[PDB]
C-alpha cells in the first residue's frame, strides 16, 4: 500500500537522528561539575 | 502607456536606435573621462611628489594615466619629480582632449544610428523582422577583444610597441614606468608579480581569438539555445551584468589588498601595511644597518628617506577615513611639508619607552608608554587622583633623530605630551593646515574611495543580474499567469512530475 | 523620413507623482544634514 | 557653523532634478488626450 | 502495523510531557554544576 | 499664568463635556444596521 | 512590556562570570563582552551627575 | 529526447513531500552542514584559543550564549580548509582554530545560492512569475555584505559576527562604539524599511480580517473562505472607505499594495547592506565635523550627538582589552574613560 | 616540487569530486530505476 | 578507542534491531519497486 | 528598409538568427572547459588567500624588488 | 542656510500632504 | 497528497513505537555516553574544567601564528604539564 | 537643563542642530514627575530651561 523508504524518511531521519543524540548528550552535561 | 521605469523598453526590437543608445552612453562615459582628467589638471600641485603625491590630492583619474605609461604634462613636468620632459602628444593634456574628441565623434555617430534605424542590416532574411544574430555576435566581439587583449599584452605592456607599465620596489619608493616581460613559471599568478599581468594578457588574449572563432563558425547547440533563451537579447543583459559583476567585486578586492596593478605611488598605501607595521619593520632595519655599519644615531635616522617614513603614518591608512568627510586627504590634517624626525621617548631612569600605536579601529585612543618589554611606564591619565604614570610623575622626555627636529630634546611636560600624542599615528610630520583650511580629521585615500564604489556597484549589480535573468526565463508570464491555470497543475500528486502534463 | 514604429507613449498618474515627490523629498530630508555635514 | 559649502546646491539639486522629471511626466500625461 | 491503535491525543501528551521533562532538566543544569556562578 | 491657566482649565472642560454628553446621545444607536440596542 | 518592565527594574538576563574552571577562574563567555560594553556606557553616561557610587536610577 | 539527463531530470522534479530539484543538489548538503555545523560548535566546541572565551553547552554555556566564533585575528582571511596548510587535516585542531567559523560561513552561503534558485525553479514549474526569489534577494546581500564583505574589508576573519545569540549581541555593541552605526542613512532607512514591512504586515492582516464579508453563519469566521472560490474574502471598497477617513489617504488597487509590500522590507535591507559596505573600509558616518569644530571651541555647546560620542569613547576603551585579545592591549586604571563616581 | 599545501589542495579537489561523483552516480542510478509513468 | 566502541555500541543495536522489524516490508517494497 | 554599401558588405553576418545545431552538440566540450575553469580560479583564488603556498611563489609586496 | 533648507523640505512635505489628501484621484468603482 | 504514508498513520501504529521504543532511547543514552565518558572533549578539543590554564598561569593561549597555529596549540597543550 | 545640573542641552535647528541631532529635550531631573505646564512656571524663559515644551507635547 505505502512504501517505507521514501526521500521524506531519509529527510526526516537526517534530522532526527542527530537531535536524539544530541539531546542525551547536553542532558549528561547538566551533571558535570567543575 | 509605459511606466516612467519601462520607457527604454522601446529600444528592444530596435537595432538601430540601440546602437544608438550605446553610441550615447559611450559618448557620456568617454566626456567623463575627459573631464576628469580637466579638472585634476587644473586642480593638481606636481611639486612634490615625495611628501604631497597625488593620492594625498584626492587624484582619480590621475594614477589611470600613470599606471599604463602616462606620466607628464605638456607644461614640462613629470609625476616621477623630473623637468624638462617633452610627453609628447600623449601627456595628460592629450590623453583628456582625445577623450573629449572621441565622445564628439560618438555623438555625431549616434545622431547617424538615431534617424537612421531602418537599415535592411537588422532585418531578418526570410522574415523581414528586426533580429540580432546574437551568438555569431558573440563570436564576432570575443574575437575582437581578444586580439585587443593580446596586442595589448604581447605589443603595449612588453614595451616592443608602447611604453610599459608602472612598477616599483617593495616600499614604493622608486616607481615608475618600465617594460615588462611575461612570467611564464608559476610566479605569474602571483599578484604582486607584473610579468604575471603580462602573461595574462598575451595567453587569455589568444584564448580569446581561439574562442572566438569558434563562436563564430559553430552554431549553439538546440538544448542550450532553448534554455539560454538565446533568440532574446535580455538573456545576454542578464549573463553579462553577470560577468560585470565579478569584474567589479574582483577589481574592488584587488585594489583593498594591493597587487602588482595597484601601486602605492598611484594610489596610496594599505590598511594591511598600518596593521603590520610593513614600513616600520623595513625602517627599524635600515636603522640597525645603518648603527652596525658605525653611523651615529642622529646619522642612522637622518639616513632614512622622508617618502619611507611618511608611508609609516596612520595618516595615510586608507581605513581611517569617512563616508561623508569629502575630498583630499590634505583637506584633513594638511599639506604634509616635512618629516619632524624620529621620537624616542625616555623616562628619568633613562629607559627607552614606546608608545603604543592607535589601530585603524578607534577614532581615538589613549597614550600609553611601555618598555621594549611592554611593561606600563607612562601614560595620560583620565581622572588624576590615583594617578601613577604621569609624564610629570615619570619625569619623560623625548629626543628627535632625524628630520627638522634632529639633534633636538624637549622635557618639559606639555611638550613631551604633544608629541606621545603625535606618537600614536606613527611617525611625525609638519603640515600645512592653512592653504586649505584643513579641520585636522582623518579622509580615505584614492584606494579608499575606489574600493567603496566598486563594491558597493558590484553588490547593486547582483540585483540587475537577478532581476534580467528572472525577465528572461519567463517572459511568456511576466504581464500575468494563465487566466485559465487547471488547479491540478498544482495540486499535490496529480501529476507524478511537477508541472509536467503528460504525467497524470 | 518614414515614423518609428517602436515609439510607445508614456505615463506618470497623479498617486505616482505624490509617492516620488515624497520619496525624493523625504531622501532629502534626511541625507541633507550629511550634505552640510 | 562651519558647514560643507556645497551642501546647499547638492541638497537643491538633489530635490529639484528628480522632482522636476516627475512633473514633467505627470503633466503631458494630463494633457494626453482623455 | 496499520495506523490507529494508538490514539494520537495520548501521543501528543506523552511526548509533550517528555519536552517538559527535558527542558526543566536544562533549566535545573542552570543552577547547578557548569555555568551556575558558583 | 494665572489667566492662561483660567483659560485651559475652560478649554479642557468644554471638550471633555462635549464627549461625554456626546457618548450619552443615543450612540449605539449610530450604527448602519441594527439600531434598536435599548 | 519589555520597556514597560524594565521600567521597575526588572532587567535582562544576567550571565556575568557564570562559566568558572576548576580552581575557580573565570572563563568569560560572549555575555561577559557584552558586559564590558554595558560598562563603558555607564561609566560615561551623564558624566557630571551622579556623586555616589551607584546609580539606583 | 530521453537520455540520462532527462531521466534525473523526470526523478528530480516529482511530486514528493519535499520537492528536490536539480536546485536541491547544492542546497540540501550545503543548508544541512551549515544547521548541522551550528548545532555540532554550539554543543561541543570551545573558543579559548580563538577569543578566549567558553562557547558551548559542553563548557557551560546556555542557548543565549553558546556560539561558533570566529577564527583567531592571526588566521587573516584563510579560507581555514580542514585539508588546508592550517590544520593539515587535524579535525580536532581545525575545530580548535575556528574552522567550524568559515565552514558555517560557506556552506551557508552556497546553501543561500541554493535556495533562491530553489525558488526560481519551482516557480518555472508551477507558472507563476518569480517574485519571491526577487524579493529574497534582500537576504543574500544582508548575508554577504555582514558576513562575508565586512570582515573581508577589515583585517580578519575574527572581526565578522560570531554565529551565535550572545555573540551577535556583542556585535551590535561593537557597532555602536566603534562604527557610530545609528547615526548612518543606510542604516536608517534599513530600520524604515523593516519597521515599515512590519507595520505594513499588522495594518494589512488586521484591516482584511476586519473588512471580511459575512460567507458563513458561524461566530468563528475561518470556515467561510474556499480556497478555489473567485470572489474577494473582504471588501476593497469598505477598506478603502475607512482608511480614507481615517488616515487621509488609503490604497485603491490590491495589485499596488501587494507590491508594495514586496518594495518596503526588500529595499530597506538592500539600503542597509551598503552601509555596512563601507563600514568594511571603515568608511563610516562617524561625525558631523560643524558639530565637532563648534563644540571643540565652546564648552558650552552640548548636544545628544556629543552625548552619544562620549558613550562611544566608553564602549571602545572598556570592551577592547577582552573583545581584541590579539592587540594585548593593558589600559592602566588612570586612563580609563570615567564621569563622576562611576 | 609539491608543497604539503599543493598537496592538501589536490587532497580537497580529488574528495570534492568524490563526493559529486558518488552524488551523481546515485542519484542516476535511482532516476533509471524508478521511472516516471507516461501516455 | 573503546569509548568509541562503548558510544556507537547502542546505535548499531538500534539500526540492527529496526531492520529485523521492518526488513520483510522493505525487501516487498524494493521488489516491488523492481 | 534602407540598404547601404557597408550593410551590404556586413549582411551574411546578421542572417543566420535562430540557426542551432541538433541536439546537444558541443555541450559535453563546453562542461569540461568550465570544469577547467572553476578549477583555475580555485587555484588563483587559494594563492592570493595563502591556502595555496607554491615554491618561489611569495605572495607579498617583497615578491621582486 | 542650513536650517532654512530643513525647514522648506519639512514645508514642502506638509503641503504635500495636504494636496495627497484633499486633491488625490478620486477613487472610483468600475 | 504527494503518495508518502500519512505520518498520523506512522506514529498511531504499534509498530512504529515497537522498533522507536528502542531506536531513540539508544541513540540518546549513546549520546549521553559520548559526553559522559570524556570522548566529547577529545574529538573536539574542548577543555575540561581544570584544563583551560596551567596551576599558576592566569594568560589566553591564544593563537598568533597562521601557519604554525597547530603546533602552537601543541605547545600550550604541554604546558598544562 | 535635562538632568537637573545646570548643563542646558541644546535641542533646537536655530540654536546649532541639524536634523539628526536635533530634539526637543525631556524636563528637568530636578523637577521628576512633578506636573509642569506653562503656568507652574514664572516665565516662558523660566518654562523653557526647564523642559516644559517636553511635558506639553
Ligand atoms: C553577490 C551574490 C553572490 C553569492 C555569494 C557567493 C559566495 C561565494 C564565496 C566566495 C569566497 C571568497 C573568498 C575571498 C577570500 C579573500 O579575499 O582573502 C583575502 C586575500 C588577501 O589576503 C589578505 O592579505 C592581506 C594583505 O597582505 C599583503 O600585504 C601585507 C602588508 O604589506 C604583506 O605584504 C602580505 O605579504 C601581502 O600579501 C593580509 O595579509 C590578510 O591577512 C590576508 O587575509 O585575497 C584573496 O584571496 C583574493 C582577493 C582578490 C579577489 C577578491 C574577490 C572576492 C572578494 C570581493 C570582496 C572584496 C572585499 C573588499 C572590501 C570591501
Ligand atoms: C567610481 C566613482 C568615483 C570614485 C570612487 C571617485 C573618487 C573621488 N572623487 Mg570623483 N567623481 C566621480 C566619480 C568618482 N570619484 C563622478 C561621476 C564625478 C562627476 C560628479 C566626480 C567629480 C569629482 C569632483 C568635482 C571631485 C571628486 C573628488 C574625488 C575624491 C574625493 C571623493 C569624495 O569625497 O566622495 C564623497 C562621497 C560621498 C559623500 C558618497 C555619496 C553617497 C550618496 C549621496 C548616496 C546616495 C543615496 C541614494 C539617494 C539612495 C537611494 C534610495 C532609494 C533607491 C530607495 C575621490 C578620490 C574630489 C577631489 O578631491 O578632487 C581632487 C573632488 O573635488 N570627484
Ligand atoms: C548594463 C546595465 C543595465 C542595462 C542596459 C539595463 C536596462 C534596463 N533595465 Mg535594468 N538593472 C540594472 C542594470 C541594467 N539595466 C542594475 C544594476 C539594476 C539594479 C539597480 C537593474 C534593476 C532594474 C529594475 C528593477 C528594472 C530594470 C529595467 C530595465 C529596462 C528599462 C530601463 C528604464 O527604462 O529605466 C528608466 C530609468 C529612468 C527613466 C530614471 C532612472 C534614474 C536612476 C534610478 C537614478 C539615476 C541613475 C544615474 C543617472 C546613472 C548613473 C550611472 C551608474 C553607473 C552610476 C532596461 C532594459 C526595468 C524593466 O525590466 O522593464 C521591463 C525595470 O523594472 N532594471
Ligand atoms: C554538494 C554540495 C557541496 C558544496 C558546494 C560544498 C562546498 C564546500 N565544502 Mg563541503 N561537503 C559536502 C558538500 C558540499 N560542499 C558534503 C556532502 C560533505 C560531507 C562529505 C562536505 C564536507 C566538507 C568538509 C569536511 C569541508 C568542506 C569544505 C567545503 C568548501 C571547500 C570545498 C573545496 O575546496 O572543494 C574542492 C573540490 C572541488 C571544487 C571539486 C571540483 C571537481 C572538478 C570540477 C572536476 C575535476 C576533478 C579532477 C578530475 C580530480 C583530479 C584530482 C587529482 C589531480 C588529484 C566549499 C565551501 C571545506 C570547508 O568548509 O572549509 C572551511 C571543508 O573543510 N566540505
Ligand atoms: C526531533 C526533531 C527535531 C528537529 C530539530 C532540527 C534542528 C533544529 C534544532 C534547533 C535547536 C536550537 C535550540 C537548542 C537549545 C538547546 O539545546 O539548549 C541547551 C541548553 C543546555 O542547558 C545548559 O547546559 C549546560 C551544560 O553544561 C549548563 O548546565 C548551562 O547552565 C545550561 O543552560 O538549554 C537551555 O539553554 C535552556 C533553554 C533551551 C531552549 C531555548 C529555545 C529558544 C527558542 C529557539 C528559537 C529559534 C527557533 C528554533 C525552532 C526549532
Ligand atoms: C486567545 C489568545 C489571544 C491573545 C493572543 C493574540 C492573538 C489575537 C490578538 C491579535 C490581534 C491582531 C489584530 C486583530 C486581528 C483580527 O481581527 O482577528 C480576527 C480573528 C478572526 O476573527 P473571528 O471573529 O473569526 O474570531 C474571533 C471571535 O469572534 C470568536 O469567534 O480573530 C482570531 O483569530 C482570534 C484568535 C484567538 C486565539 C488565538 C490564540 C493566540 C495565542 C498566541 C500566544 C502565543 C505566545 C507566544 C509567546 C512566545
Ligand atoms: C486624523 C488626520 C491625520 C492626517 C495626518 C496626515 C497624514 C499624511 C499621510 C501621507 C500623505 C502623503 C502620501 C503621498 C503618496 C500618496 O498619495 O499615496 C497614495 C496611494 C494610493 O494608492 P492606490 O492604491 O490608490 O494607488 C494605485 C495606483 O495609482 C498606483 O499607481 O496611497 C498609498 O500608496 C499607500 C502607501 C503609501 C503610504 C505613504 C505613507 C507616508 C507617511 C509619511 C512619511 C513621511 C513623514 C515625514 C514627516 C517629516
Ligand atoms: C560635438 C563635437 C565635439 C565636441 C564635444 C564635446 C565638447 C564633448 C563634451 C563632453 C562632455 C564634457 C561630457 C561630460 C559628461 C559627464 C558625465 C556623463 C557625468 C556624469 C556624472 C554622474 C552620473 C554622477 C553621479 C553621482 C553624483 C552626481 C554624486 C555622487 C554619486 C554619483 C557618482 C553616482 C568636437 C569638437 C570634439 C567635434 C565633434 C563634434
Ligand atoms: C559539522 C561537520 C559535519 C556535519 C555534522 C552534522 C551534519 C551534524 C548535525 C547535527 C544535528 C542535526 C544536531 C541536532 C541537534 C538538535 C538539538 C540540540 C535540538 C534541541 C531542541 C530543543 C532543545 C528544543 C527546544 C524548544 C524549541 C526550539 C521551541 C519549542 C520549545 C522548546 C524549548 C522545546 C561533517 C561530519 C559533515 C564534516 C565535519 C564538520
Ligand atoms: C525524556 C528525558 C529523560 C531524561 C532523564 C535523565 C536521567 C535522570 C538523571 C540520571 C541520574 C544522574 O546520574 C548522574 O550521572 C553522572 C554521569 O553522567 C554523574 O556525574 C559524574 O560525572 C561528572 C562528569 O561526567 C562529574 O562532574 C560528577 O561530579 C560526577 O558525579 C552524576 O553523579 C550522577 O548523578
Ligand atoms: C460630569 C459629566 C456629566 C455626567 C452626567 C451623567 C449623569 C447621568 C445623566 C446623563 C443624562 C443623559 O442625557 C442624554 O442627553 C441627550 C441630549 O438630550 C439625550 O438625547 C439624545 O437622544 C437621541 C438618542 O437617539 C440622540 O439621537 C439625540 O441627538 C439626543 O437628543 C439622551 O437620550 C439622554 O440620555
Ligand atoms: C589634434 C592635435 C594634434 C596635435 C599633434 C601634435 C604632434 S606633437 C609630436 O608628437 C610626437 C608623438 O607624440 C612626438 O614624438 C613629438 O615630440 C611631438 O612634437
Ligand atoms: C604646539 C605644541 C608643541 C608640539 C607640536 C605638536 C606636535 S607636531 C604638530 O602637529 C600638528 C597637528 O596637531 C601639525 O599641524 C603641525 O604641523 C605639527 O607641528
Ligand atoms: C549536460 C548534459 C550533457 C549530455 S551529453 C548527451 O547526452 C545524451 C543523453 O542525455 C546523449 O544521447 C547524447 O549523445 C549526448 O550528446
Ligand atoms: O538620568 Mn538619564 O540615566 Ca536613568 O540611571 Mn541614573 O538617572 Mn541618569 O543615571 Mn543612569
Ligand atoms: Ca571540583
Ligand atoms: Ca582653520
Ligand atoms: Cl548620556
Ligand atoms: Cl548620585
Ligand atoms: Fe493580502
Ligand atoms: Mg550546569
Amino acid at each position: 500500500s505505502y512504501p517505507i523508504f521514501t526521500v521524506r524518511w531519509v529527510a526526516v531521519h537526517t534530522l532526527a537522528v542527530p537531535t536524539i543524540f544530541f539531546l542525551g548528550a547536553i542532558a549528561a552535561m547538566q551533571f558535570i561539575q567543575r | 502607456g509605459l511606466p516612467w521605469y519601462r520607457v527604454h523598453t522601446v529600444l528592444i526590437n530596435d537595432p538601430g536606435r540601440l546602437i544608438a543608445a550605446h553610441l550615447m552612453h559611450t559618448a557620456l562615459v568617454a566626456g567623463w573621462a575627459g573631464s576628469m582628467a580637466l579638472y585634476e589638471l587644473a586642480t593638481f600641485d606636481p611639486s612634490d611628489p615625495v611628501l604631497n603625491p597625488m593620492w594625498r590630492q584626492g587624484m582619480f583619474v590621475l594614477p589611470f594615466m600613470a599606471r599604463l605609461g602616462v606620466t607628464g604634462s605638456w607644461s614640462g613636468w613629470s609625476i616621477t619629480g623630473e623637468t624638462g620632459i617633452d610627453p609628447g602628444f600623449w601627456s595628460f593634456e592629450g590623453v583628456a582632449l582625445a577623450h573629449i574628441v572621441l565622445s564628439g565623434l560618438l555623438f555625431l555617430a549616434a545622431c547617424w544610428h538615431w534617424v537612421y534605424w531602418d537599415l535592411e542590416l537588422f532585418r531578418d532574411p526570410r522574415t523581414g523582422e528586426p533580429a540580432l544574430d546574437l551568438p555569431k555576435m558573440f563570436g564576432i566581439h570575443l574575437f575582437l577583444a581578444g586580439l585587443l587583449c593580446f596586442g595589448f599584452g604581447a605589443f603595449h605592456l612588453t614595451g616592443l610597441f608602447g611604453p610599459g607599465m608602472w612598477v616599483s620596489d617593495p616600499y614604493g619608493l622608486t616607481g615608475s614606468v618600465q617594460p615588462v616581460a611575461p612570467e611564464w613559471g608559476p610566479d605569474g599568478f602571483n599578484p604582486y608579480n607584473p610579468g604575471g599581468v603580462v602573461a595574462h594578457h598575451i595567453a587569455a588574449g589568444i584564448v580569446g581569438i581561439i574562442a572566438g572563432l569558434f563562436h563564430i563558425l559553430v552554431r549553439p547547440p538546440q538544448r542550450l539555445y532553448k534554455a539560454l533563451r538565446m533568440g532574446n537579447i535580455e538573456t545576454v543583459l542578464s549573463s553579462s551584468i553577470a560577468a560585470v559583476f565579478f569584474a567589479a567585486f574582483v577589481v574592488a578586492g584587488t585594489m583593498w589588498y594591493g597587487s602588482a596593478t595597484t601601486p602605492i605611488e598611484l594610489f596610496g598605501p594599505t590598511r594591511y601595511q598600518w596593521d603590520s607595521s610593513y614600513f616600520q619593520q623595513e625602517i627599524n632595519r635600515r636603522v640597525q644597518a645603518s648603527l652596525a655599519s658605525g653611523a651615529t644615531l642622529e646619522e642612522a635616522w637622518s639616513a632614512i628617506p622622508e617618502k619611507l617614513a611618511f608611508y609609516d603614518y596612520i595618516g595615510n591608512n586608507p581605513a581611517k577615513g569617512g563616508l561623508f568627510r569629502t575630498g583630499p586627504m590634505n583637506k584633513g590634517d594638511g599639506i604634509a611639508q616635512a618629516w619632524k624626525g624620529h621620537a624616542v621617548f625616555r623616562n628619568k631612569e633613562g629607559e627607552e619607552l614606546f608608545v603604543r600605536r592607535m589601530p585603524a579601529f578607534f577614532e581615538s585612543f589613549p597614550v600609553i608608554l611601555t618598555d621594549k618589554n611592554g611593561v606600563v611606564k607612562a601614560d595620560i591619565p583620565f581622572r588624576r587622583a590615583e594617578s601613577k604614570y604621569s609624564f610629570e610623575q615619570q619625569g619623560v622626555t623625548v629626543s628627535f633623530y632625524g628630520g627638522e627636529l634632529n639633534g633636538q630634546t624637549f622635557t618639559d611636560p606639555p611638550t613631551v605630551k604633544s608629541y606621545a600624542r603625535k606618537a600614536i599615528f606613527g611617525e611625525i610630520f609638519e603640515f600645512d593646515t592653512e592653504t586649505l583650511n584643513s579641520d585636522g580629521i582623518f579622509r580615505t585615500s584614492p584606494r579608499g574611495w575606489f574600493t567603496f564604489a566598486h563594491a558597493v556597484f558590484a553588490l547593486l549589480f547582483f540585483f540587475g543580474h537577478i532581476w534580467h535573468g528572472a525577465r528572461t526565463l519567463f517572459r511568456d508570464v511576466f504581464s500575468g499567469i494563465d487566466p485559465e491555470l487547471s488547479p491540478e497543475q498544482v495540486e499535490w500528486g496529480f501529476y507524478q512530475k511537477v508541472g509536467d502534463v503528460t504525467t497524470r | 523620413m518614414e515614423p518609428n514604429p517602436n515609439r510607445q507613449p508614456v505615463e506618470l498618474n497623479r498617486t505616482s507623482l505624490y509617492l516620488g515627490l515624497l520619496l525624493i523629498l523625504v531622501l532629502a530630508l534626511l541625507f541633507s544634514s550629511y550634505f552640510f555635514n | 557653523m562651519e558647514v560643507n559649502q556645497l551642501g546647499l546646491i547638492a541638497t537643491a539639486l538633489f530635490v529639484l532634478v528628480p522632482s522636476v522629471f516627475l512633473i514633467i511626466l505627470y503633466v503631458q500625461t494630463e494633457s494626453q488626450q482623455k | 502495523s496499520e495506523g490507529g491503535r494508538i490514539p494520537l491525543w495520548i501521543v501528543a501528551t506523552v511526548a509533550g510531557m517528555g519536552v517538559i521533562v527535558i527542558v526543566g532538566l536544562f533549566f535545573y543544569g542552570a543552577y547547578a554544576g557548569l555555568g551556575s556562578s558558583l | 499664568m494665572e489667566t492662561l491657566k483660567i483659560t485651559v482649565y475652560i478649554v479642557v472642560t468644554f471638550f471633555v463635556l462635549l464627549f461625554v454628553f456626546g457618548f450619552l446621545s443615543g450612540d449605539p444607536a449610530r450604527n448602519p444596521k441594527r439600531k434598536d440596542l435599548e | 512590556l519589555g520597556i514597560s518592565t524594565m521600567a521597575f527594574n526588572l532587567n535582562g538576563f544576567n550571565f556575568n562570570h557564570s562559566v568558572i574552571d576548576a580552581k575557580g577562574n573565570v572563563i568569560n563567555t560572549w555575555a561577559d563582552i557584552i558586559n564590558r560594553a554595558n560598562l563603558g556606557m555607564e561609566v560615561m553616561h551623564e558624566r557630571n551627575a551622579h556623586n555616589f557610587p551607584l546609580d539606583l536610577a | 529526447e530521453r537520455g540520462w539527463f532527462d531521466i534525473l531530470d523526470d526523478w528530480l522534479k516529482r511530486d514528493r513531500f519535499v520537492f528536490v530539484g536539480w536546485s536541491g543538489i547544492l542546497l540540501f548538503p550545503c543548508a544541512y552542514l551549515a544547521l548541522g555545523g551550528w548545532l555540532t560548535g554550539t554543543t561541543f566546541v570551545t573558543s579559548w584559543y580563538t577569543h578566549g572565551l567558553a562557547s558551548s553547552y559542553l563548557e557551560g554555556c546556555n542557548f543565549l550564549t553558546v556560539a561558533v566564533s570566529t577564527p583567531a585575528n592571526s588566521m587573516g582571511h584563510s579560507l581555514l580548509l580542514l585539508w588546508g596548510p592550517e590544520a593539515q587535516g587535524d579535525f580536532t585542531r581545525w575545530c580548535q582554530l575556528g574552522g567550524l567559523w568559515t565552514f558555517i560561513a560557506l556552506h551557508g552561503a552556497f546553501g543561500l545560492i541554493g535556495f533562491m534558485l530553489r525558488q526560481f525553479e519551482i516557480a518555472r514549474l508551477v507558472g507563476v512569475r518569480p517574485y519571491n526569489a526577487i524579493a529574497f534577494s534582500a537576504p543574500i546581500a544582508v548575508f554577504v555584505s555582514v558576513f562575508l564583505i565586512y570582515p573581508l574589508g577589515q583585517s580578519s576573519w575574527f572581526f565578522a559576527p560570531s554565529f551565535g545569540v550572545a555573540a551577535i549581541f556583542r556585535f551590535l555593541l561593537f557597532f555602536q562604539g566603534f562604527h557610530n552605526w545609528t547615526l548612518n542613512p543606510f542604516h536608517m532607512m534599513g530600520v524604515a524599511g523593516v519597521l515599515g514591512g512590519a507595520l505594513l504586515c499588522a495594518i494589512h492582516g488586521a484591516t482584511v480580517e476586519n473588512t471580511l464579508f459575512q460567507d458563513g453563519e458561524g461566530a468563528s469566521t475561518f470556515r467561510a473562505f474556499n480556497p478555489t472560490q473567485a470572489e474577494e474574502t473582504y471588501s476593497m471598497v469598505t477598506a478603502n472607505r475607512f482608511w480614507s477617513q481615517i488616515f487621509g489617504i488609503a490604497f485603491s488597487n490590491k495589485r499596488w499594495l501587494h507590491f508594495f509590500m514586496l518594495f518596503v522590507p526588500v529595499t530597506g535591507l538592500w539600503m542597509s547592506a551598503i552601509g555596512v559596505v563601507g563600514l568594511a573600509l571603515n568608511l563610516r558616518s562617524y561625525d558631523f565635523i560643524s558639530q565637532e569644530i563648534r563644540a571643540a571651541e565652546d564648552p558650552e555647546f552640548e548636544t545628544f550627538y556629543t552625548k552619544n560620542l562620549l558613550l562611544n569613547e566608553g564602549i571602545r576603551a572598556w570592551m577592547a582589552p577582552q573583545d581584541q585579545p590579539h592587540e594585548n592591549f593593558v589600559f592602566p586604571e588612570e586612563v580609563l574613560p570615567r564621569g563622576n563616581a562611576l | 616540487t609539491i608543497t604539503p599545501s599543493l598537496k592538501g589542495f589536490f587532497i580537497g579537489l580529488l574528495s570534492g569530486a568524490v563526493v559529486l561523483g558518488l552524488t551523481f552516480a546515485v542519484l542516476i542510478a535511482i532516476s533509471q530505476i524508478d521511472k516516471v509513468q507516461r501516455s | 578507542d573503546w569509548r568509541v566502541l562503548v558510544v556507537l555500541l547502542p546505535v548499531l543495536l538500534a539500526a540492527g534491531w529496526a531492520v529485523r522489524n521492518i526488513l520483510p516490508y522493505a525487501v516487498k517494497q524494493v521488489q516491488k519497486l523492481l | 528598409a534602407r540598404r547601404t554599401w557597408l550593410g551590404d558588405i556586413l549582411r551574411p553576418l546578421n542572417s543566420e538568427y535562430g540557426k542551432v545545431a541538433p541536439g546537444w552538440g558541443t555541450t559535453p566540450l563546453m562542461a569540461v572547459f568550465m570544469g577547467l575553469f572553476l578549477v583555475f580560479l580555485l587555484i588563483i583564488l587559494e594563492i592570493y588567500n595563502s591556502t595555496l603556498i607554491l615554491d618561489g611563489v611569495n605572495v607579498s609586496w617583497k615578491a621582486l624588488g | 542656510m542650513e536650517t532654512i533648507t530643513y525647514v522648506f523640505i519639512f514645508a514642502c512635505i506638509i503641503a504635500l500632504f495636504f494636496f495627497a489628501i484633499f486633491f488625490r484621484e478620486p477613487p472610483r468603482i468600475t | 497528497t504527494t503518495g508518502e504514508r500519512p505520518f498520523s498513520d506512522i506514529i498511531t501504529s504499534v509498530r512504529y513505537w515497537v522498533i522507536h521504543s528502542i531506536t531513540i532511547p539508544a541513540l540518546f543514552i549513546a549520546g549521553w555516553l559520548f559526553v559522559s565518558t570524556g570522548l566529547a572533549y577529545d574529538v573536539f578539543g574542548t577543555p575540561r574544567p581544570d584544563s583551560y590554564y596551567a596551576q599558576e598561569q592566569r594568560s589566553i593561549p591564544l593563537v598568533t601564528d597562521r601557519f604554525e597555529a597547530k603546533q602552537q596549540v601543541e605547545t600550550f597543550l604541554e604546558q598544562l604539564k | 537643563d535635562i538632568d537637573g545640573i545646570r548643563e542646558p542641552v541644546s535641542g533646537s535647528l536655530l540654536y546649532g542642530n541639524n536634523i539628526i541631532t536635533g530634539a526637543v529635550v525631556p524636563s528637568s531631573n530636578a523637577i521628576g514627575l512633578h506636573f509642569y505646564p506653562i503656568w507652574e512656571a514664572a516665565s516662558l524663559d523660566e518654562w523653557l530651561y526647564n523642559g516644559g515644551p517636553y511635558q506639553l507635547i
